[PDB]
């Protein structure tokens, strides 16, 4: 943003804009897939008590 | 898997383009990594009782 001008600019943003969203995406992911793992966990231990 | 072997191959050309996108590869054989220690895991709570 310092340095190119709007169109240009605007690519090189894109291609931020693509790999950090896949970023995030992956990390939702995994955490959802974690938070099985937990939710499981937990429900065996609310059984044991 | 070798992320770098499975996108790229032999081509160092493909793999500096890869370097770039960063992390990706690392997460990706940590991930199956420990999809491979769980199934050790799995095995010896099942059977080693």
């Amino acid at each position: 943003l310092s340095r190119l001008d709007k169109v240009e600019a605007e690519v090189q943003i894109d291609r931020l804009i693509t790999g950090r969203l896949q970023s995030l995406q992956t990390y939702v992911t995994q955490q959802l897939i974690r938070a099985a793992e937990i939710r499981a966990s937990a429900n065996l231990a609310a059984i044991k008590m | 898997v070798d992320c770098t072997m499975y996108i790229c191959g032999d081509s160092t050309e493909c793999s500096n383009l890869l370097l770039q996108y960063g992390s990706f590869c690392t997460q990706l054989n940590r991930a199956l990594t420990g999809i491979a220690v769980e199934q050790d895991k799995n095995t010896q709570e099942v059977f080693a009782q």
